[PDB]
C-alpha cells in the first residue's frame, strides 16, 4: 500500500453569521470526506457510499450522541478561551486528530488545537505533554496535563485505535482509495514576450492526487526557476497539475511508482 | 456527589414509577443502570451531555429526561415483575469516560402482582448458652428477622443506645422460608458476640408500604417500620 | 489573522470551443469559514451549480469546489464571484 | 463482545489474590476495576489503557493490550476486602461492557479453633470452627440453616466463624448432621 491517513476535524464558531453552524465535525480518509456532523443537523451522517454500506445504525447512533457532547465541550472551551484573551465578537476554535499508516508499515499520530485559525495546542504522544504557543495555551496545558488517564488514552487512540479504523475504511473503500488512475501528460511550447519561450508541462486525469513533476536540462536538474501548479480536483474524483520553465529540456513525472519523461 | 431516591420501593404490576438522580459535580454525562444477580451491569439509558439522551442496552419498559445539567430521572411507565432489580444512577465529567464513574446509593425496586403477601419481619433475640460462657468465656447473642416479604430489610445491633459493629455478623443474603414457592417469605440471622463479663437490642428496618398504597385486608398494613427485640 | 480566499477557475478537461465540459472554481486557503461563491456566464449567475461541502486544511484554513457543466464558445466569458470578510466587495475572477 | 472474570475467588487473610479479567472486544479504549461491597454502590479502583502495572497501596492493576487481559492484585488481604470486583472494558464505539463481577471471599486466620454446637433461648449455634470447614444447607424444609458468617471482636483481637440453625423432632445434636463437622465438635 501507499501512505494513507485518517483525520477528524472540529470547527467551533462563536456568535455565527445566521447561516454558519456553531459547530461542524468532518472525517476524511486521505482527500476523501467520510463523515459529517453539525450543530444544525445534530446527526453524524456518511459522506461516502462505502461508509453507509459498511457501518451499522449502532455506529451512527452512538457517535451522534458522542458528537453532541463534543459540540457542547467546544462551546464551553471556546467561551473560556475568549475570557482569557479578553476577546469580544466572533472567534474560531479548531481541532484536528489523526493518523497515517505509512508505505513501510510505520505509523504517525497527531492531535492539535487552534484559536482564530492559528496553532494553539500541539499534543506530543511521545512525551505525553501539550505544546503551548502562549500563556493562555499554557494555562489550558497545565489543566489538561493534570489528567494523566486522558493523555495515556489519547496516545493509545492515536497509536492503536486510529490505525485500526483507517485499516477498516481502506478495506470498505478499497475500490476508491486503492485504485490508480495514471496521468495524461502533455508539453506546451510558446513564444510569449519577444525572446522568452515558456514550456508548460500539464498533467490531468490522475488518481491518487499525489504526483511529482519537474523539468530537467540536458539530463541534470534545472538550476532555473520552475513555476509549480497546485494539484487541483477535476471534479470527477481525478486531479490536475502543472510545472513551467522559461527556456535540451525534458519533463519528468512520477506518479504511483511509474516514471515518465517528455523531451522537447 | 450522586443523590438518588428512593433506597427501596414496592410496586404493583402496572404502577407508574419515577426514580430521581441529581449530581453536585458539574458533570455532563449521566447514566441509568440495573444490577441483576449473575450478570454485569446493564445500561438502560444515558445522557452524553445536557440536551441529549439515548437508549442503552435495556431501554424497553423505561424512558428518561435530562431535566437540566444536574438531574437525570428514570421512569417506569407500567411496572412489570421483570423490572425487579437494583437501579444505579451514575455520572461522569464527559462521555467517553476515561475517569471515575460516580455511582448513586442504589434503588431496590420490587414489582408484585398484588401487595397481599407484603409482610414485615418478626424480630426475636436469643440469649447466650451457659455452655458457651463457661467453655469460651464469651457470649453470643443471636437475632432472627423472620417471615418478611419483600427482601427490603436493614439489621442493626444496639449495645446501650449506641449502634455496634465489632463482634457483629449478619447474613449477606436472607434465606427463603419456603424455597419451592415463587413468593417465599424471608428469614435473616445475625450474631453479636461479647465477653462473658460484658453479658453479666436487635433493630430491623423494614421497607414496605406508604400512605398512598391502598390496603383492604383484615391484617395490619405492612408499611415501612422498625421491628425490634431486646 | 484573517486569510483571503485563493480563487482558481479551470476546466475538467483541456477546453475546446464547442466540446461539452465542466468549469470548476476552487476557492481555498481562507479563514474564517463564511464564504459566498457563484459561477457567472457573461455576468449572470448560473443556477445549475453543484458544489462540495466546506472542507478542512491541516493549516486551519478551508477550501471548496464549485462546478458547472458548460460548453465553451469564443463569444462566452465565464468567471467566479467570491465574497469573504477579508473582501470589501465581492471578487470576480475571469476564466483564462 | 464478551468480558470474562471468575464468578468467585477465595483466599486467606494476609495472603495475596489475583483477580483476572479478559476482554474479547471489537476495539479497546481502556479497562476499569470497581469495588462493590455487599449491598453498596460500586467505587472506582483503577483505569488502565496503556501496558503495565500500577500500585495504589495494597491494590495494583495490570494491563496487557496484546494478551487481551488485565488483573487486580490485592496484597496483605484484610476482612474489609470481602467485596465483589467488577472489571469493565471500552470498545471502539466507546461503549462500556461490564463483567459479571468476582465475589472475593476472605477466610480469617483462626489461631485457636474450638468447634461447638450450642443451644440458645429454639435456635442451635455452630461456632468457633476453622475457616477450612463448610456448612451445608437444610434437608427438611421445616429446618433452616444459615451459611458461615465471620465476626471480628476488634477489642479482644479475635475473629470467629458461626452458622445458625433454627426450627419448629429438631434437636441441637441433629441440627448440623447434613454437614461435615470436625470430629472434636463439642456437644453440651
Ligand atoms: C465517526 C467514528 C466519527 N467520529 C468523530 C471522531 N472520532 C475520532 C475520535 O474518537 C475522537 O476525536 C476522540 O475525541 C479522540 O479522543 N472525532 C471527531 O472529532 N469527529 C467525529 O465526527
Amino acid at each position: 500500500m501507499r501512505t494513507h491517513s485518517l483525520r477528524y476535524f472540529r470547527l467551533g464558531v462563536s456568535d455565527p453569521i445566521h447561516g454558519v453552524p456553531e459547530f461542524i465535525s468532518v472525517g476524511y480518509v486521505d482527500s476523501h470526506p467520510i463523515t459529517t456532523y453539525d450543530s444544525v443537523t445534530r446527526q453524524k451522517e456518511p459522506r461516502a457510499p462505502w461508509m453507509a454500506e459498511n457501518l451499522a445504525p449502532d455506529h451512527w447512533e452512538r457517535y451522534t450522541q458522542l458528537l453532541r457532547g463534543w459540540q457542547q465541550m467546544f462551546k464551553v472551551e471556546l467561551k473560556r478561551l475568549q475570557r482569557h484573551y479578553n476577546h469580544s465578537g466572533s472567534h474560531t476554535y479548531q481541532r484536528m486528530i489523526g493518523c497515517e499508516l505509512l508505505e513501510d508499515g510505520s505509523t504517525t499520530g497527531f492531535l492539535q488545537y487552534a484559536y482564530d485559525g492559528q496553532d494553539f495546542l500541539i499534543f506530543n504522544k511521545d512525551t505525553l505533554s501539550w505544546l503551548a504557543v502562549d500563556n493562555v495555551a499554557h494555562t489550558i496545558k497545565q489543566a489538561w496535563e493534570a489528567n494523566q488517564h486522558e493523555l495515556l488514552y489519547q496516545k493509545n487512540w492515536l497509536e492503536e485505535e486510529c490505525i485500526a479504523w483507517l485499516k477498516r475504511f481502506l478495506e470498505y473503500g478499497k475500490d476508491t482509495l486503492q485504485r490508480t488512475e495514471p496521468p495524461l501528460v502533455r508539453v506546451n511550447r510558446k513564444e510569449t514576450f519577444p525572446g522568452v519561450t515558456a514550456l508548460f508541462c500539464k498533467a490531468h486525469g490522475f488518481y491518487p492526487p499525489e504526483i511529482y513533476m519537474t523539468w530537467m536540462k540536458n539530463g541534470e536538474e534545472i538550476v532555473q526557476e520552475i513555476d509549480y501548479g497546485d494539484i487541483l480536483p477535476s471534479g470527477d474524483g481525478t486531479y490536475q497539475a502543472w510545472a513551467s520553465i522559461e527556456l535540451l529540456y525534458s519533463c519528468h513525472v512520477e506518479h504511483s511508482g511509474v516514471h515518465m519523461v517528455l523531451q522537447v | 456527589g450522586v443523590t438518588q431516591t428512593p433506597k427501596f420501593q414496592v410496586l404493583k404490576t402496572g404502577q407508574s414509577m419515577t426514580l430521581q438522580c441529581a449530581q453536585d459535580m458539574n458533570h455532563n454525562s449521566m447514566y441509568w443502570y440495573r444490577q441483576d444477580p449473575g450478570m454485569g451491569l446493564r445500561l438502560i439509558y444515558y445522557s452524553a451531555s445536557e440536551g441529549t439522551t439515548d437508549k442503552g442496552e435495556v431501554p424497553n419498559g423505561y424512558n428518561v429526561s435530562r431535566l437540566n445539567k444536574r438531574e437525570f430521572s428514570l421512569r417506569l411507565e407500567s411496572a412489570a415483575p421483570s423490572q425487579t432489580s437494583v437501579y444505579f444512577c451514575a455520572s461522569s465529567e464527559t462521555d467517553p469516560n476515561t475517569g471515575e464513574l460516580f455511582f448513586g446509593e442504589g434503588s431496590r425496586l420490587t414489582v408484585l402482582e398484588d401487595l397481599k403477601n407484603v409482610f414485615p419481619p418478626e424480630v426475636a433475640v436469643f440469649e447466650p448458652s451457659e455452655a458457651e460462657i463457661s467453655h469460651t468465656q464469651k457470649a453470643t447473642l443471636v437475632c432472627l428477622a423472620t417471615g418478611f416479604y419483600p427482601d427490603h430489610v436493614e439489621l442493626s445491633w444496639w449495645v446501650n443506645g449506641k449502634e455496634v459493629h465489632s463482634g457483629v455478623c449478619t447474613d449477606p443474603q436472607p434465606l427463603k422460608e419456603q424455597p419451592a414457592l415463587n413468593d417465599s417469605r424471608y428469614a435473616l440471622s445475625s450474631r453479636l458476640r461479647v465477653s462473658a463479663t460484658f453479658w453479666q437490642r436487635c433493630q430491623v428496618q423494614f421497607y414496605g408500604l406508604s400512605e398512598n398504597d391502598e390496603w383492604t385486608q383484615d391484617r395490619a398494613k405492612p408499611v415501612t417500620q422498625i421491628v425490634s427485640a431486646e | 489573522i484573517q486569510r483571503t480566499p485563493k480563487i482558481q477557475v479551470y476546466s475538467r478537461h483541456p477546453a475546446e470551443n464547442g466540446k461539452s465540459n465542466f468549469l470548476n472554481c476552487y476557492v481555498s486557503g481562507f479563514h474564517p469559514s463564511d464564504i459566498e461563491v457563484d459561477l457567472l456566464k457573461n455576468g449572470e449567475r448560473i443556477e445549475k451549480v453543484e458544489h462540495s461541502d466546506l472542507s478542512f486544511s491541516k493549516d486551519w484554513s478551508f477550501y471548496l469546489l464549485y462546478y458547472t457543466e458548460f460548453t465553451p464558445t469564443e463569444k462566452d466569458e465565464y468567471a467566479c464571484r467570491v465574497n469573504h470578510v477579508t473582501l470589501s466587495q465581492p471578487k470576480i475572477v475571469k476564466w483564462d | 463482545q464478551n468480558i470474562d472474570q471468575p464468578t468467585e475467588m477465595t483466599a486467606t487473610e494476609g495472603a495475596i489474590v489475583q483477580i483476572n479479567c479478559t476482554y474479547q472486544t471489537s476495539g479497546f479504549n481502556g479497562l476499569f476495576w470497581y469495588q462493590q461491597h455487599a449491598g453498596e454502590a460500586p467505587t472506582f479502583l483503577s483505569y488502565n489503557v496503556l501496558d503495565g502495572l500500577e500500585e495504589k497501596g495494597r491494590f495494583s492493576s495490570f494491563l496487557s493490550r496484546s494478551k487481551g487481559y488485565s488483573y487486580l492484585l490485592l496484597k496483605e488481604l484484610q476482612m474489609k476486602d470481602s467485596a465483589s470486583y467488577l472489571c469493565a472494558s471500552i470498545d471502539s464505539n466507546y461503549q462500556l461492557i461490564w463483567g459479571a463481577g468476582t465475589k472475593l471471599i476472605i477466610k480469617p486466620d483462626i489461631q485457636n479453633p474450638d468447634p461447638a454446637v450450642y443451644q440458645l433461648r429454639s435456635v442451635c449455634l455452630f461456632t468457633d470452627f476453622d475457616s477450612q470447614t463448610n456448612v451445608s444447607q437444610s434437608k427438611d424444609s421445616d429446618v433452616y440453616i444459615t451459611d458461615k458468617c465471620v465476626l471480628d471482636m476488634r477489642s479482644m483481637d479475635f475473629k470467629s466463624n458461626s452458622a445458625v440453625a433454627w426450627s419448629n423432632d429438631f434437636a441441637c445434636a441433629n441440627a448440623f448432621n447434613n454437614s461435615i463437622i470436625p470430629e472434636d465438635t463439642f456437644f453440651p
